[PDB]
DNA sequence: CTAACCCTAACCCTAACCCTAACCCTAACCCTAACCCTAACCCTAACCCTAACCCTAACCCTAACCCTAACCCTAACCCTAACCCTAACCCTAACCCTAACCCTAACCCTAACCCTAACCCTAACCCTAACCCTAACCCTAACCC
DNA sequence: GGGTTAGGGTTAGGGTTAGGGTTAGGGTTAGGGTTAGGGTTAGGGTTAGGGTTAGGGTTAGGGTTAGGGTTAGGGTTAGGGTTAGGGTTAGGGTTAGGGTTAGGGTTAGGGTTAGGGTTAGGGTTAGGGTTAGGGTTAGGGTTAG
C-alpha cells in the first residue's frame, strides 16, 4: 500500500480559479469538471495537430505564434476566433513586455 | 449465453422510451427487431475495436479508456466516462 | 544569488499552467523545437472557452434555480449556443439528454 | 360510465414531454451487461470488463439510437404520415450511413 | 414533315445514360473562373489564382452537386413522387448534418 | 469581377446536365436557386480556406497544394490535380 | 573491405523503396525511434494494395478493350469491388465520373 | 541556368514495376500515376498516424512491427487486413532469415 | 357550456453524503552559465500569370403546343392505442475467493552518430505506335396503325 | 396489327500527340565502427471482478375494446417536356509585359542543456451544507356532457 501509485495530473485547480471570477457564487461536479478536462485536452490536441501539420507543410521546425494564430482561425467558428486572436495577441504582448 | 434471449433482453417497452425522447408519437410493429439489429451491428464494431485494443495493450480487462479510443476512432466522441 | 521566483503565468496575466503547456507540447513530438509565444497563446484561448463556457453553464444553473453545475446545464448551454454547437458537433456529453422540441404537426389538433 | 380515457396521442404527448426533461438511462442494466458479454464472445474468450466500459457503452448506445429515431421521425413526417415505419431508418441508415 | 414527336421521358432516359457515361465537365471555366474570383475578392484583394486550383473546385463542386442531386432523387422517390422539389434538398441537407 | 451576374453565370442547363448525370428525369423550376446557393456556399467555404493558407505561407499566389490541403479539412480528399 | 550492397529491398524480395520508407518514418516526427520491420510490413501492405488496384484496373481495362489505364477505369473498380469502396469512401477522383446506376422507379412501363 | 534546382521523388518507377507483374502488355497514363501516388500517400500518413497514437498510449518511444499489424488490422476492412498481415509476417520473416 | 376528475407545479421538514476547507511533501518549474543550429535579409534571374485583338463556332434564350403527374375529396377497415392483473425478473447487500494489474530490481540487446565510396533515381532527348476524329453502313428502338 | 423514322454501334482510314526506351549526372543508402538507453524477466503484493445466497418490489406480457389513420380510387388543372429560330458569348490562337518566387551568401537573435534550489499541486482527513425523499395543496388539463 503505502500510496505506491503514478501521481495524475487535471485541470481541475485551474477550472476551480476561472469559475470564481466568471460568477462568484456557484459551484461544480466532479463529472463537469472531467468534461471540462476532457473539453480542454481535445481543443489543445486539436491546436497541436493542426500546428504540427502547418509547420510540416511550410517545411519549419519550430511551432512559433503566427502558428497556433493560423491553427486557431482556421479552427475556432466566426467571432470566437477573432476574441481568442485579440486575446493571445494581448497576452504575448504582455509577456514580451514583462 | 442464449444468444436470442440476450438480443431479446432490450424488451418492447424499452425501444418505445428511447423513441419518445426523440419525438416519436405513434409507431409500428417492424421497428423493434431492426432497432435490435442496428444495435447489434453496431456494438459488434465497438466491441471489435475496444478488444483489439485490449489485446494490443497485452492485457485481458477491457477499461473505460479503450472503449473511448475505440468509440473516437469511428466519429464520436464521449466526455464524461474516463478522459 | 538569483531572485524570488516570478512563475511566467504571473508575468502573462493568464490562469492556465504556460509550463505545463509547454512540457505537452515537448513531449508531444509535435515539432522538433518549441517557441515562446505558442503555450501562452494556447492558454489564452482556453482561458478565453472555459471562461465563455463557464458563464453560459452558470446562467443556466441560475435559471434553473441552482448552485451545482451539473452536465445537463453544460448540454443546455452547449446546444443552445450556436457557435459552440457547431464547434461540438460530434461530441455527445454523458448524463446530458436533448433539447426539448417537438414538432408542430405532431401537436394536438 | 366514463374512466377518464384519454383519446389516442395525450398519453404519448405526455410521455415525450416526460422523458424530454430526465436525463436517467432508459434500458436496463442486466440484460444490456448480458448482450456485451455475449457479443465479445466471437472475438476472444475469458476476457474481463468493468463498470465504467459497459457505462459508456450503453450511452453510446442511447444517444445513437435517439439520433437515428429522431432521424427516422423526420423522415416518416416528410412522408405527410405520422408514424415510422421500417422504410424510414433503411432511408436513414443510407443518407447518413452504417449501411442499412 | 411533322415528327412522330417524342413522348415525355424519352429523351430525358436517354441523355440520363449518354451524361453518366462520359467523363467531361459539365459547368464552362470561364463563368466559374470569374465567380471565384469574385468570391475570392471579399477576403483578400490582389490575389491570382493559378491554372490548377479553378480545375480542382470546379471538379469537387460537380462532384458534391451530383451526389446532393443523387440524395434529392431518392428523397423525391421515397415520397411517392418523380420530380424534384427544393424541400427534398432541405431534407438531405438536414439528414447530411450541413444545414443544422 | 464584381458584376452582380456573378451567380447566374452558371446556367439554367448545366444544372439540368449535372441533373441528368445524378439521376434525374423531371425536374422543378425552383431547384436553381437552391443549387447556386448550395454551391456559393460550398464555394466560399473553400476559398476562405485557401487564402487563409495562402495568407499564412506569405505568398500572393493561390496554388492546387493550398486548394488540397482545404478541402482535406472538409473530410472529402482530391486526388490526382495535385500531389 | 566495404564488400558488395544488397539493397534492403532485395533481402526481403519486395519492391517498394525500403529505404526510403524509414527516411520518411524517420523524418515524418512521428515517434522517437523507429523498429526495423515495420518498413517493411508497410513496404509489404502497400505493394499488396497497389498490386489488387492494378489487377483491377487492368481487368477493366480489358473489358473496356483498350491498353491503357485512365481513371475511369480505377473509379469504375474501386465503386465495384466489396473491400475497396468501404475504404476510400470519402475519396473523389478526378475524371472518374459515376457509375451507371438508374432507379427501376423512373424506368417506362 | 541558375543556381541549381528542385528534385522531386515520386513512388512511379515501383508502381511501373508492380503493374508489369500484375499484368504484362498493359500501360498506364500520368492522371492515374498520380491518383496511385496520392493513394500511396494517403495510406502511409494513415498508417503512420495510426501506429504514432498507438505507441503514444502505452508509454513507448518505439514503432515496431507489432504496432504496425495493429494498425493495419485497424484501419484496413476485413480479408484484405489479414492478407496484408501474412504478406507482411512473410516478409519479415524473410528478412529476419537474411539481412 | 360546467361537472367530475386527474395529473402536475409548489411549500414545510429531515438528513445524508458529496462538496469545500486545512495539512504534508515530493516531483517539477525557474535562473544562470555555456553553446550552435535555425531563421532573417538583400540581390538576382527566369517564368508564368495578366491584359488585349482576333474570328467563327457549337451553344443558349424565347416562344408555342399539349400530354401528363401532382393535388384534393371520399370511403373502408385494419393496425394500433388505453387500461387492468398477474408473477416473473430486475435491483441491493454481504461474503468469499482468486486471478490480474502494478511496483521493483538486473541485464543484455537493440538502437543511435559518423566517414566513405557507389549504385540507384531523376532530368533531358528521340521515337513511334495507340488513340482520336471523319465519313459510309447497318442496326435496332419508338410507337402508332 | 409491321411499317416509317431515327438515334446509336461498326469499320476503314488517316493523322498525331503522348507513353516508352536511352544516357549523363548528383545524391542518398548501405557498410564497418563505438556507445549508451529503452525493452524484457523474474519476483511480490494488493485489490477489483466474478461467483454465490437472501428477499420483495416495480413492471412487462397478455388480453379486451375501440376510434383515428392509411391506402386506393376518381377527377381536375396547371406545370413541366419537346422543338424551332435567331443571336449574344465561350473558346482557341498570338503578342507583349512585368510581378513573382526560388534560390544563393552572411549574420546575429533565438534555440537547447545541465545543475542546484525553492515551491505548488497532488494525496490524506474532517465538517457543515444542498438537495432528494415524503406529505398536502392549489391550479391547469381532460373526458364527456
Amino acid at each position: 500500500k503505502k500510496r505506491k501509485r503514478s501521481r495524475k495530473e487535471s485541470y481541475s485547480v485551474y477550472v476551480y480559479k476561472v469559475l470564481k471570477q466568471v460568477h462568484p457564487d456557484t459551484g461544480i461536479s466532479s463529472k463537469a469538471m472531467g468534461i471540462m478536462n476532457s473539453f480542454v485536452n481535445d481543443i489543445f490536441e486539436r491546436i497541436a495537430g493542426e500546428a504540427s501539420r502547418l509547420a510540416h507543410y511550410n517545411k519549419r521546425s519550430t511551432i512559433t505564434s503566427r502558428e497556433i494564430q493560423t491553427a486557431v482561425r482556421l479552427l475556432l467558428p466566426g467571432e470566437l476566433a477573432k476574441h481568442a486572436v485579440s486575446e493571445g495577441t494581448k497576452a504575448v504582448t504582455k509577456y514580451t513586455s514583462a | 449465453k442464449v444468444l436470442r434471449d440476450n438480443i431479446q433482453g432490450i424488451t418492447k417497452p424499452a425501444i418505445r422510451r428511447l423513441a419518445r425522447r426523440g419525438g416519436v408519437k405513434r409507431i409500428s410493429g417492424l421497428i423493434y427487431e431492426e432497432t435490435r439489429g442496428v444495435l447489434k451491428v453496431f456494438l459488434e464494431n465497438v466491441i471489435r475495436d475496444a478488444v483489439t485494443y485490449t489485446e494490443h495493450a497485452k492485457r485481458k480487462t477491457v477499461t473505460a479508456m479503450d472503449v473511448v479510443y475505440a468509440l473516437k476512432r469511428q466519429g464520436r466522441t464521449l466526455y464524461g466516462f474516463g478522459g | 544569488a538569483r531572485a524570488k521566483a516570478k512563475t511566467r503565468s504571473s508575468r502573462a496575466g493568464l490562469q492556465f499552467p504556460v509550463g505545463r503547456v509547454h512540457r505537452l507540447l515537448r513531449k508531444g513530438n509535435y515539432s522538433e523545437r518549441v517557441g515562446a509565444g505558442a503555450p501562452v497563446y494556447l492558454a489564452a484561448v482556453l482561458e478565453y472557452l472555459t471562461a465563455e463556457i463557464l458563464e453560459l453553464a452558470g446562467n443556466a444553473a441560475r435559471d434553473n434555480k441552482k448552485t451545482r453545475i451539473i452536465p445537463r446545464h453544460l448540454q443546455l448551454a452547449i446546444r443552445n449556443d450556436e457557435e459552440l454547437n457547431k464547434l461540438l458537433g460530434r461530441v455527445t456529453i454523458a448524463q446530458g439528454g436533448v433539447l426539448p422540441n417537438i414538432q408542430a404537426v405532431l401537436l394536438p389538433k | 360510465k366514463k374512466p377518464h380515457r384519454y383519446r389516442p396521442g395525450t398519453v404519448a404527448l405526455r410521455e415525450i414531454r416526460r422523458y424530454q426533461k430526465s436525463t436517467e438511462l432508459l434500458i436496463r442494466k442486466l440484460p444490456f451487461q448480458r448482450l456485451v458479454r455475449e457479443i465479445a464472445q466471437d472475438f476472444k474468450t475469458d476476457l474481463r470488463f468493468q463498470s465504467s466500459a459497459v457505462m459508456a457503452l450503453q450511452e453510446a448506445c442511447e444517444a445513437y439510437l435517439v439520433g437515428l429515431f429522431e432521424d427516422t421521425n423526420l423522415c416518416a413526417i416528410h412522408a405527410k404520415r405520422v408514424t415510422i415505419m421500417p422504410k424510414d431508418i433503411q432511408l436513414a441508415r443510407r443518407i447518413r450511413g452504417e449501411r442499412a
